[PDB]
């Protein structure tokens, strides 16, 4: 009874689950790797 | 309610819906047409069977009464015989709209709310429990209200995109709706061991938040508990107000919730030997612990999320609204302040 | 409980009554009812105030709507019983009658004064009618009112209210219609410069306090609240009724242990100030009556299914 | 959109293609040839761009269907190019084959 | 006394000044001082010992 | 450093309703 | 601009008290809190209204378009 | 008469009438609180409270449930009567004290 | 109506700031009570409002210049006034004989604010008022021309006065960066009320403080109340106090001498239930500023209305019944829900 | 810039000045070092718009192309997942769940 | 006398094609005077 329903726009939803939360990475704190949105773009 | 939207009459009078006229609604629509374009709940026009529209705008009360009496006349034309007239009625509380705040970055920034028309208002009124979803600040930000125009869209806005369907986010599957500020502070106080209420107060807190004159006729009689202290004086505790709330809004043919949880406040803060950090629900009764941001904030595995699992989203949404009124009322009665001394 | 049990226990004490303000206690009444009277006194006891202002000219520095507003705040010394309510469903001609409405006029032009004592700052001697006061509202009686109000002309309760100021060449010309209204609608109709209550303080001492402590303890409350008894040398409470509940005691460590501060929960000290139209006691009576009519009007309404 | 005006026919796919000058000439409601659009009394110049065969215009009725500015869907006409021109949208592809 | 500067409403001083605008010089030199870089530099276009 | 100067001669300017200055 | 008629919080008439308050400070040479008391302003609600009023109107009045300066 | 003032909310009133909800127009806390105080003194009342749906609609909701000796409508009437009588007691007491003052 | 602040920086006097009052001394309570004051929303007392608290005005000046078309010192086509052809007559309700509006006139959208006779039309025409907000005529200036007389009236300036009573959604702020949006005009019988029998002019919510740490507002609260009581201006210049001489102690001592609680708390009662609240609540006097609207706030609703010629979709408008846009982001949201009929 | 002062009793002029620096820092950082995420979201959604769960549990694009064989490898709705491994919460509450 | 001079304050009137200027000053800027006319307000 916890199954995803035939018909769900999982594609749109995945897009929103990456784009929306990434607005919380608009800034940064203070290896040495690329972070946040720039990295997500790469 | 956490699933409603407060609509100003300035909107309610201009937004219409095309209702087909039938045996089951001829009384209602008669009245709407009589009421006219400008008295809510009324109507702005009539669609005839030959598709033509008739404006109710320039009209006197008598002309309207006339049109209202011919809403359901038979067909004098074989070609349109399968159709009935339509009344373009005002939006009302039965209705569902689609609320939107931009940027719309996930689907919970566009949800379905039940309409509640509010006299004298010039703005849209929105319960706090929705700020999370919409990312709304109340700093003069604006929202859009969309009024779907046919029953398929109605069904979808009430069952698929409705606020109550969207308690958990699809990102991680965690709560986005909960109470904030006054309501958390209020809860710490109301559910404190030091909290006692007389019969009069207890019954009044209950009725002020239950709204039993609703769809939650789980009973058509409000149920109460016996007092905790019988003698020397009948007293109820705050924790009993919570148990009583749940008792009146959860299904009666179903055992009370069972939860062992924790809140944000360490036992040390209450004194020696306290267990108030431990939140205990047994058979639907709050037996130990205070309620907190961790319990009815947007907070995984707290009481309202627990209720959401066991009894479904409708009950959880109802509990959330009920608790909201309870704490709002408790605050009007006892207040909460902050000063230099603190 | 029982209405007779209430009658036997209820009690009123009138500390001070005056034409403008009353100070009195209601004893052994429930907070819900004291609160009712309080709310009603502020918001539901009718009063007469200017509602509609008709300008024919205003070349003063103060804008029409603002001038109109202040005129509406002027408390008129009018008995509200002498007026009937306006029906707001009739056209303007039918709306205002001799039982409905009181008309005030105001007509000032400011001219320069030739006989000004050269090198003067005072505008009374520099200008004629520079300052416009509430007392300058002339009462113009209409129809039967020449008779009805002959024994009590319409006068503002506070004549010396400053309404406007002018300089040479500027004029004000207006008529105002004044009608019945209630505070809940707009605060200009409220008949109080405030009605409120406090619960009677309860200072109860949890053990005797004497000697140098007594003197110390006594000074944590206003003069006269705490007495020092001769003999036992111990402190006792004279009258809590004078206490302001500053909680000053609770600051000093030595006392915070030995005093609880509470209230006598069903003992209300009311203070009622009138805006000037009716006496306090009338305003309080009218409120106790208003509450009763609500209950009576409701008992007699049919309950529709 | 009205629940009492159902539609039976349904579009199921769309095909992209190119209009031939033969088709156009056949379907055309009027060949347009006058650069001038209106006359001194603000009426459409005949054979001009507001020619009434192309649809109702202002308070005039459409000369092709007879309906007014509200119920007349409009109709297309054509200009005759006296000399062939490259279709600019396809000029790159033409270039490749050439 | 002869102290540090404590606050005053200056009620009489203010209201009289409203009615009787000074006939000699402004009462708030600090305010004129604040605008000095603008007036000064503009004045420099025509003053100076050199035209 | 000097403290911020105390304002001299401050008296009660508040009384419970039904009383005034010269009742004290 | 001009004295308010009533105290914002109390409802108490305050507009008859401006001209006298000035005369108290000026003529009788009282301090502000003594003068406020003498006019019957007890609640700090009401004392605030007269204590902090700015009779800005007296400035506006110096620009009168209807007289030859 | 006036039929638009108070009405029964039949979707929260039982068959036996020992439990009922009323919606009263043009009334807030003032009457509501006072009325529930009085009603709760009635020994046959098992439950009573009032609520205000929204500050912007002038509406007052009263709930009464009895232990079965009287109906809910009875309790409303005794309460209303009790309230009237209670005001009389106050008016009379105040009068006497003004005279005697 | 502005007031001098009770709590002042001495430099406020030195820059002559009383010449431009910028705010008013409110009775402010830091209380959770109405339930409408969370998320930095605030409450204004309804009676306070009705008694003048925070009332303000806006003025707009428009220039009507019917020499705008004429090609430089050209013959004059249009003259202010009425022609002798037949024109409405309702026009004279707003306009004097010269074709200018009578001073004082109420004027709402669509009304005449100007009448002139056009020669090229042989008709009398009318410049209309365009704001959706109604106003009154304040000054009408006849701007004559130089280059030696002879020229008749061609340029006029009309100044409109717009009333601004404080509304829901108006913004208010103390002088400590605590900005709030008016949520309700709360009925005074419904407000909390003090032992002193006072109702607060403004409510600010205690939850507005722990994240911002504007401790200076709390100080202003005590100082302002103590000032109102003793008839005292309070100096609030920075760095005059220190750790051995704190303002909470200083002003608190002053309150205690006045007869109020030393911490600035006061007993209050619920306007609704009538009972004393659980604890004393923090109340005092804080100088408040009313913030101007910067935004074209006004709501809009459309059932149907004008559509655009090419797409037959709702025009953009408000002032002309334009539709609201469902853009690409809202499209995606509607797909994400699976709600194909809502999308349709 | 070690500030021993506290907001209750006030901060010295030196501390104040340094504390202005600290305050301004985040605001300067939002002004200059702000990356927007909008274009990224558009591009994900425009490509993923028609990817959906099919009646066979597979995840398909609108043209029938099979993207995944089962949603999480396990067919679970994220919003129905919270209590699936909360066994002790399900064991109390057994009867209501049944 | 519909207008007022903005400089000298002399009250004066105009006519059809008349000198848009004060007949005393020669200042070319005129204020329209408020004349006796009914404007109605509600005292709120
Ligand atoms: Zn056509
Ligand atoms: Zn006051
Ligand atoms: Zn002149």
């Amino acid at each position: 009874r916890s199954l995803i329903n035939p018909g769900e726009a999982v594609g749109i939803i995945a897009s929103q689950s990456v784009g929306e939360p990434s607005t919380q990475m608009t800034l940064n704190t203070f290896a040495n790797v690329t972070l946040g949105i720039p990295r997500l773009r790469e | 309610e956490t699933n409603e939207i407060g609509v100003p009459p300035v909107f309610a009078v201009k937004l219409t819906y095309p209702e087909p006229v039938t045996a089951y609604n001829i009384a209602e629509l008669r009245q709407a047409v009589i009421n006219g374009p400008d008295k809510w709940p009324g109507a702005t026009q009539i669609q005839n069977e030959d598709g033509s529209l008739v404006s109710l705008i320039g009209m006197s009360v008598e002309q309207r009464k006339a049109l209202a009496n011919q809403l359901l006349t038979p067909s004098s034309n074989v070609s349109t015989h399968t159709l009935n007239k339509k009344v373009y009625r005002h939006i009302k509380n039965r209705d569902v709209v689609l609320m939107n705040r931009q940027p719309t970055l996930h689907k919970a920034s566009m949800m379905g709310h039940k309409v509640r028309v509010l006299p004298n208002e010039k703005t849209l009124r929105l319960h706090y429990a929705n700020t999370g979803a919409y990312n709304a600040d109340f700093d003069g930000d604006e929202m859009n209200m969309h009024f779907p125009q046919n029953e398929n869209a109605r069904a979808e806005a009430l069952n698929l995109a409705n606020t109550d369907s969207q308690y958990l986010t699809p990102t991680s599957g965690s709560p986005v709706r909960g109470l904030i500020q006054d309501h958390i502070s209020a809860g710490v106080w109301l559910t404190s061991k030091d909290s006692f209420f007389t019969r009069e107060q207890y019954q009044q807190y209950i009725y002020g938040c239950i709204r039993p004159e609703d769809g939650h006729t789980t009973r058509s009689k409000i149920v109460t508990l016996p007092p905790t202290i019988f003698k020397p004086y009948p007293l109820w505790t705050g924790k009993q107000i919570i148990t009583t709330v749940l008792l009146n809004v959860t299904p009666p043919d179903m055992p009370g919730i069972n939860l062992i949880s924790k809140n944000k406040i360490k036992n040390e803060y209450w004194g020696k030997g306290s267990l108030e950090n431990e939140v205990l629900f047994k058979d639907g009764a709050l037996l130990c612990g205070i309620l907190d941001k961790s319990q009815y904030g947007a907070s995984k595995y707290g009481i309202v999320h627990s209720l959401h699992e066991v009894y479904g989203p409708e009950v959880a949404a109802k509990v959330l609204s009920v608790l909201g009124r309870l704490f709002t009322n408790y605050i009007t009665a006892t207040a909460f302040t902050c000063g230099m001394d603190d | 409980w029982n209405v007779e049990k209430f009658k036997k226990d209820f009690e009123v004490n009138i500390s001070s009554l005056d034409a403008r303000e009353a100070n009195f206690d209601l004893i052994n009444i429930d907070t819900s009812i004291a609160n009712a009277f309080r709310r009603i006194m502020i918001s539901e006891v009718p009063s007469v105030a200017a509602e509609y202002v008709y300008f024919f000219n205003n070349t003063s520095v103060i804008q029409d709507e603002v001038l109109a507003h202040r005129i509406g705040l002027v408390p008129l010394k009018v008995d509200p019983d002498m007026l009937t309510w306006v029906d707001s469903n009739l056209p303007d001609d039918e709306k205002f009658t001799d039982e409905n409405t009181i008309v005030l006029s105001l007509n000032v032009k400011c001219t320069r004064n030739p006989d000004a004592p050269k090198g003067s700052t005072d505008p009374k001697e520099l200008y004629n009618n520079a300052h416009v006061y509430a007392r300058d509202l002339k009462f113009e009686p209409q129809g039967r009112q020449s008779t009805t109000f002959a024994d009590c002309p319409v006068v503002p309760a506070d004549p010396d209210i400053l309404l406007a100021k002018l300089r040479p060449g500027q004029e004000i010309s207006l008529k105002a219609h004044c009608i019945l209204g209630i505070g809940g609608d707009h605060a200009k109709f409220s008949p109080v410069s405030t009605a409120s209550y406090r619960l009677l303080p309860q200072i109860n001492i949890l053990q005797p306090i004497k000697g140098e402590s007594a003197r110390r303890f006594q000074k944590c409350f206003p003069p006269g609240v705490i007495g020092i008894d001769e003999g036992s040398d111990e402190a006792y409470v004279k009258d809590a009724r004078k206490d302001t509940v500053s909680r000053e005691v609770l600051r000093y460590e030595e006392f915070a242990d030995k005093v609880k501060l509470g209230r006598v929960r069903n003992h209300f000290i009311f203070n009622v100030e009138s805006a000037g139209a009716m006496t306090p006691e009338e305003i309080f009576f009218k409120s106790v009556r208003i509450l009763k009519n609500k209950a009576e009007y409701l008992k007699n309404c049919p309950i529709t299914q | 959109m009205d629940i009492s005006k159902p539609v039976g026919s349904e579009i199921t796919s769309v095909d992209f293609g190119i209009l031939t000058a033969k088709e156009i000439r056949n379907l055309s409601a009027k060949q347009i040839t006058n650069p001038t659009v209106l006359d001194n009394l603000g009426h459409p110049v005949s054979g001009g761009l507001y020619d009434l065969a192309l649809g109702a215009f202002l308070r005039n009725l459409c000369s092709t269907c007879g309906l007014d500015e509200k119920f007349c869907p409009g109709h297309q006409g054509h200009i005759e190019l006296p000399v062939p021109c490259y279709n600019p949208l396809f000029f790159n592809q033409l270039y490749i084959y050439l | 006394p002869g102290q540090a500067r404590t606050a005053d409403f200056r009620t009489l001083e203010r209201e009289s000044r409203f009615i009787n605008p000074p006939k000699d010089k402004s009462a708030f030199p600090l305010l004129q001082e604040a605008v000095q870089p603008h007036i000064g530099s503009f004045n420099a276009l025509t003053e100076g010992p050199d035209g | 450093r000097k403290d911020v100067p105390k304002v001299e001669g401050l008296k009660l300017e508040h009384f419970a309703t039904g009383y005034d200055a010269e009742d004290f | 601009m001009i004295v308010p008629v009533r105290c914002f919080s109390c409802g108490k008439v305050v507009g008859d008290k401006w001209e006298s308050y000035l005369n108290l400070l000026q003529e009788d040479e009282l301090d502000e809190g003594t003068a406020l008391s003498r006019l019957g302003l007890k609640r700090y609600c009401c004392r605030r209204m007269i204590l902090t009023h700015v009779d800005l109107i007296e400035k506006f009045l110096r620009y009168n378009p209807l007289e030859k300066r | 008469p006036d039929r638009e003032k108070i009405k029964l909310l039949t979707q929260a009133t039982s068959e036996d009438g020992t439990s009922a909800s009323f919606q009263i127009v043009e009334e807030d806390h003032t009457l509501g609180n006072a009325l529930r105080y009085v009603i709760m003194k009635n020994p046959d009342v098992e439950f009573c409270g009032y609520s205000i749906p929204h500050p912007s609609e002038n509406l007052l909701n009263i709930r009464i449930q009895t232990y079965g000796e009287t109906t809910a409508v009875d309790a409303l009437q005794k309460g209303l009567k009790d309230l009237m009588d209670l005001c009389d007691v106050v008016e009379s007491k105040f009068t006497e004290k003004i005279k005697s003052m | 109506t502005g007031q001098t602040p009770i709590v002042k920086a001495n430099l406020y006097d030195d820059y002559g700031m009383d010449n431009f009052p910028n705010g008013f001394n409110a009775v402010v309570a830091v209380i959770s009570y109405t339930g409408y004051d969370m998320d930095d929303a605030m409450i204004i007392n309804k009676s306070a409002d009705e008694r003048g608290f925070g009332y303000g005005t806006m003025y707009k000046t428009e220039k009507v210049d019917l020499a705008l078309n004429r090609n430089r010192g050209d013959p004059i086509t249009q003259h202010f006034g009425f022609g002798n052809d037949e024109w409405p007559k309702e026009w004279l309700e707003k306009l004097d004989e010269d074709g200018l509006p009578y001073i004082g006139t109420y004027v709402e959208e669509g009304d005449p604010i100007c009448a002139y006779f056009d020669d090229t039309l042989n008709k009398t025409k009318i410049k209309t008022y365009h704001s959706s907000e109604p106003a009154y005529i304040e000054e009408v200036n006849l701007i004559g021309d130089e280059s030696n007389k002879f020229q008749e009236l061609q340029t006029v300036s009309i100044k409109y006065r717009i009333r601004r009573t404080p509304q829901i959604g108006d913004k208010f702020s103390s002088r400590h960066g605590q900005k709030g949006v008016c949520s309700r005009k709360w009925p005074t019988i419904d407000m909390p009320f003090s032992e002193t029998g006072i109702q607060p002019d403004i409510i600010i919510n205690p939850h507005a403080f722990p994240s911002r740490m504007t401790i200076g507002m709390f100080v202003e609260s005590l100082a302002g109340k103590a000032g109102a009581l003793h008839g005292i201006a309070q100096d609030s210049t920075p760095w005059i106090f220190n750790e051995d001489d704190t303002p909470a102690d200083y002003f608190g001592e002053q309150l205690a001498k006045a007869g109020y609680n030393y911490h600035g708390n006061e007993p209050m009662y619920s306007g609704a239930t009538g009972e004393e609240l659980r604890a004393d609540i923090y109340v005092g006097v804080v100088y408040y500023q009313r913030l101007r609207h910067m935004v074209n706030d006004k709501f809009q609703v459309r059932s149907t209305g004008p559509v655009n010629s090419l797409t037959m979709q709702p025009v953009k408008g408000r002032k002309r019944h334009g539709g609201i846009r469902v853009g690409e982001m809202e499209r995606d949201a509607l797909i994400g829900h699976g709600t194909s009929f809502l999308l349709q | 810039g070690y500030v021993k002062g506290r907001f209750y009793s006030g901060i010295k002029p030196q501390e104040y000045y340094f504390h202005c620096m600290a305050g301004r820092e985040g605001l300067i950082d939002t002004a200059v070092k702000t990356s927007r995420s909008g274009y990224l979201q558009r591009c994900l959604t425009k490509q993923l718009e028609g990817v959906h769960v099919s009646y066979d549990n597979s995840i398909r694009d609108a043209d029938g192309t099979l993207v995944q064989f089962m949603y999480g490898g396990d067919a679970i709705d994220i919003t129905k997942e919270s209590h699936m491994t909360q066994f002790e919460f399900c064991l109390d509450n057994y009867y209501a769940l049944l | 006398l519909k207008y007022i001079c903005a400089e000298c304050s002399s009250k004066l009137s105009l006519s059809r094609t008349d000198a848009v200027r004060c007949k005393d000053c020669g200042h070319r800027i005129l204020l329209k005077a408020r004349t006796k006319r009914l404007v109605q307000f509600e005292a709120r």
